[PDB]
């Protein structure tokens, strides 16, 4: 599986690590007592919708449907 | 040599030598501490899954 694309974003247990995604090539595994990095190893930013209920989309076919 | 000042010079290195042959192996010191460190970090950062 590809590197995950650098991401700055992770969480320290014991000490602050400043873990920099740019220091190294492969990123080092995460070690329980050390680091937990950012989730979605694979990941992209989208937009997205939630889909309405049933007969609330209904009603506003009618409503539309009547108002032509 | 029958010159004070000229002796006084060897003297003051032999006090120096005095000191160092004492303070020279606190470098010991130095070492068993990093040498300590060293195998600290490489516990403490061991890996755990
Ligand atoms: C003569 C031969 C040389 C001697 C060799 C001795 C070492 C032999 C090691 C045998 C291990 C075989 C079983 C290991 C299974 C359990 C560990 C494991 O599975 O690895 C976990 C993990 C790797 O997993 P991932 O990298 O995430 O891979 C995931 C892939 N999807 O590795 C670890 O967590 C390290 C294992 C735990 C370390 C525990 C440390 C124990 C301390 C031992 C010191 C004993 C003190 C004596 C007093």
């Amino acid at each position: 599986a590809p590197n995950p694309y650098p991401n700055g974003i992770h969480f320290d247990r014991v000490f602050p690590t400043h873990y920099d995604p740019l220091a190294e090539t492969n990123r080092t595994k995460a070690n329980l007592q050390l680091i937990k990095y950012a989730p979605g190893n694979y990941s992209t930013l989208v937009v997205t919708s939630e889909k309405l209920p049933r007969p609330c989309i209904r009603t506003i076919q009618n409503y539309r449907r009547c108002q032509m | 040599y029958i010159s004070s000042v000229a002796e006084m010079m060897f003297d003051y290195t032999a006090c120096l030598v005095f000191y160092i042959r004492i303070l020279a192996q606190w470098i010991r010191v130095v070492l068993m501490v990093v040498t300590f460190i060293s195998l600290s970090h490489y516990v403490s950062d061991f890996d755990i899954t």
